[PDB]
């Protein structure tokens, strides 16, 4: 008719694109405070019980 | 951004296989929403209060009203979690489930908006009525006004919505969402429970960046007019950080 | 040991005079405040079917299931039934006339919890 | 900056990762079950399954619990009525409130995602032996537990921790980003931890 | 675990002395404290017809639905129903005498929450 | 005044539709609420009160 | 001494429309709040075969004992049932269509604590 | 007045499948929460004798007073019973094959107090 954007919205300018991007689902971390954590020397060892 | 996953356990001098962060996008398109009026300069001049600041004000108010339906209408029909009551356990116990279902899918949420006859229901509830149950006997006696309202079940954050805010497609030139904002009868969403921060309302104005209010001079009928125009979308970025609470 | 008063719960009826020839009392738990019910008495005025429906939609009747339970003729009461309904499962008791002639319908039962 | 988002998604799972070896030993190797068979879930499903550990003479000091498992807990009448707790917490702050970390001689509250434990649908995974869950009979939906008698065990060759090591293809014109880790979890006493079963 | 003692809940009776031959005994859920009542006998002193009314107005009986419930003859009791009837939704229990001559009707029950 | 309403969605370069402010009144007739007491001049000396 | 009033505990139903000739309503307990039924009522529509199962697995049917507890032929209404079933205890109930045509199926009754 | 949700008492089963011909299912009340049992349905998937006994022993059934209640024939389900049993009462019931084959026994009912 006139120009309207919903003609031109890809001619005339673009669509805003935010610079943030929205984050994931994040899951709860835990295991660090919720248990004994050992840093081992080797791979494979053993605890005596 | 995709969800958050797990690293995989893997041999020792194995390749590292690949999962990276995939992307997508969620589109608004902002909707024109326009209010006018039209007074007679006679009308005007023999008034007692200015017509036109005051059809000024409900032009600004009918926009405001426009804002927060488009707002409900995303909230309500777009959260990806929903608690079904099942008419039963409708309180507290109802705002704790749905908070536990945005809880399962790892999101935190912190407002809740609640219809008139959801609030008439939670203020029944002998857990917030009875101050021995509530710790407090402030919902007994101030209602919503109470700080305890606007504190339960983990949320910061409670906003009293009106019944007729939701587009139920009643209103003229409103074409209504998909569900029914009320506490009533069956199906009926009544509270949605989700995080502030990841529902956003867009607003676009060429002239500005809020409600532009023009007015009109007609010398041929001697009628003066005020039109009020804003673009409005609201989108949920994580959609699973909502629940609605239905009857 | 602490001792209290049970008194029952909430009553319900349903009723309608003149209900014309092939024309039904529709029963909905929609109108208890507990969302269901359970129906004791159908006192009928004359013959009548009674129904038990389920709906395909929340809010109204759109025949899903239907189950034609009994057959009552001339006038009295079916007493001491336990017929039931809910909103929420969008079950629904009619009452339909097959007298030929206009009767009146009172049903007339006890609110149930969903 | 997608190689530095895509450095946070590497540790992120890493983490995940950690925390999944964590919950899968914890609820498949805990030698205690507590039965709830639905019924009483709440403050007494705990109570019980610290009577189970109590019984084979340990003290547990933590909890570990599935979303499910929470929302039932805070619907508990003994926790959600202020009477009937000492305090209005856990109707108002929910899973933030103090009382929810001092429960039935517990120390500590572990809320953990549904997602973590291995169910062997997630890919290179193997899976546990139970279901991670409070929704359906059989599921696990806590583990009360001597935090002391699990140990998580993390080796890196280099250093301590996250090893992130980057790398690009000139032939390909690509940058990886490749995270390490190695972890184990294992009880010192799994008679120390009971599940509580829906 | 808690242990309560459950009491029935109110006792509910309505009576008429030497009711003349068509008269009745107008049984009323506004004479109850709850507002229902389910009428469990009718101890009917000679022949009566019991009958169950829909009113028009609120607090008074203007007739709308009116069904014949039963006819019972002679002295005797009719021990076990569950006819219920509330102030709200206008329900009235209405024994009527048929047997020619003055009776005693004695109807007991218990009170139901509206 | 009448109630604040909602805004129209609107189809960019359309008319703008009028919904303005409508008026009505709640009209007041007071009416003379009236007492009046008569005392002879014996009664009014002779009483306690 | 206190007065309460009881309204009775939830409601249950099961239903199907259009079941096939040899197909089945599988009522599960497992659908309830409470995790345990017991079926009052149930509407079927045509000639059905009720059978009370329990389960090897705890949370889907592979039987292990199975009952066939009574054959309703044409349509009505079974009132005033007992049937029982659990989650925990793995018990289903199965009603199946023996019509040789498509029937609606209605199974109403109470949830139970496990 | 305060208004209360009633909803039933504990859900209480003994299965067994595959019971041989002159065996047994022993319904122990020491397996409910609240040591008391009150059976309604047996569903017995061939004929039994059911068995109510007392024992000796406070833990183990070791055979004191022992009354055959009745003799079932065929399948099918006594329903709505109520035979009582508890575990301080050292009370037991046994639902006896006596089929000539092997069946499947399922047993419903209660958890009352003891
Ligand atoms: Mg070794
Ligand atoms: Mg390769
Ligand atoms: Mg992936
Ligand atoms: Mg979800
Ligand atoms: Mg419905
Ligand atoms: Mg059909
Ligand atoms: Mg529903
Ligand atoms: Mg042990
Ligand atoms: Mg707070
Ligand atoms: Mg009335
Ligand atoms: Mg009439
Ligand atoms: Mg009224
Ligand atoms: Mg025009
Ligand atoms: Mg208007
Ligand atoms: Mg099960
Ligand atoms: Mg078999
Ligand atoms: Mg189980
Ligand atoms: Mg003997
Ligand atoms: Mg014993
Ligand atoms: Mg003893």
């Amino acid at each position: 008719f006139a120009a309207s954007d919903p003609e031109y919205v890809d001619t005339l300018f673009r669509e805003q694109l935010l610079e943030v991007v929205m984050e994931g689902r994040e899951l709860r971390k835990v295991a660090r405070e919720a248990s004994n954590v050992i840093n081992a020397n080797t791979r494979v060892g053993d605890v005596p019980i | 951004a995709s969800d958050e996953e797990f690293a995989r356990p893997t041999g020792q001098g194995a390749e590292i296989r690949d999962d990276g962060e995939t992307y997508t996008t969620v589109a608004w398109n902002a909707t024109k929403l326009t209010e006018g009026s039209r007074v007679t300069d006679e009308m005007r001049d023999q008034a007692m209060v200015d017509l036109i600041e005051r059809n000024i004000q409900r032009v600004g108010a009918s926009l405001e009203n426009g804002i927060n339906r488009v707002f409900l209408t995303e909230l309500v029909d777009n959260a990806q979690n929903n608690h079904d009551t099942a008419g039963s356990n409708q309180g507290y116990q109802a705002l704790n489930s749905a908070v536990g279902e945005v809880d399962k899918d790892d999101f935190r949420p912190d407002t809740y908006v609640t219809h008139p006859d959801y609030r008439t229901q939670l203020f029944n509830d002998t857990n917030l009525a009875y101050a021995n149950r509530a710790g407090t006997n402030e919902v007994l006696r101030n209602r919503e006004d109470a700080p305890i309202v606007g504190d339960i079940a983990g949320l910061d954050m409670h906003a009293a919505m009106s019944s007729a805010t939701y587009d139920d497609g009643t209103d003229i030139g409103w074409s209504g969402g998909s569900e029914t904002w009320g506490f009533s009868s069956d199906g009926d969403k009544g509270a949605v429970v989700y995080d502030r921060d990841n529902i956003h309302t867009i607003l676009y104005a060429p002239n500005g960046q809020d409600v532009e209010i023009k007015d009109y001079e007609d010398p041929i009928r001697d009628i003066t007019g005020v039109n009020g125009r804003l673009h409005v979308d609201c989108q949920y970025s994580q959609g699973r950080s909502s629940a609605t609470v239905q009857y | 040991t602490d001792t209290i008063v049970n008194v029952q719960g909430s009553f319900f009826s349903a009723s309608a005079s003149g209900v014309a020839d092939t024309e039904s009392l529709l029963i909905d738990p929609q109108d208890a405040k507990f969302g269901a019910i359970e129906i004791h008495n159908i006192a009928h005025g004359g013959s009548v079917d009674v129904e038990l429906l389920t709906s395909s939609d929340d809010t109204e009747l759109v025949e899903d299931a239907a189950v034609t339970l009994d057959s009552f003729t001339g006038e009295g009461i079916s007493q001491g039934n336990q017929i039931e309904a809910s909103d929420n499962t969008n079950t629904y008791i009619r009452i339909t006339n097959t007298s030929g002639g206009a009767i009146d319908i009172i049903a007339t039962g006890r609110e149930v919890s969903q």
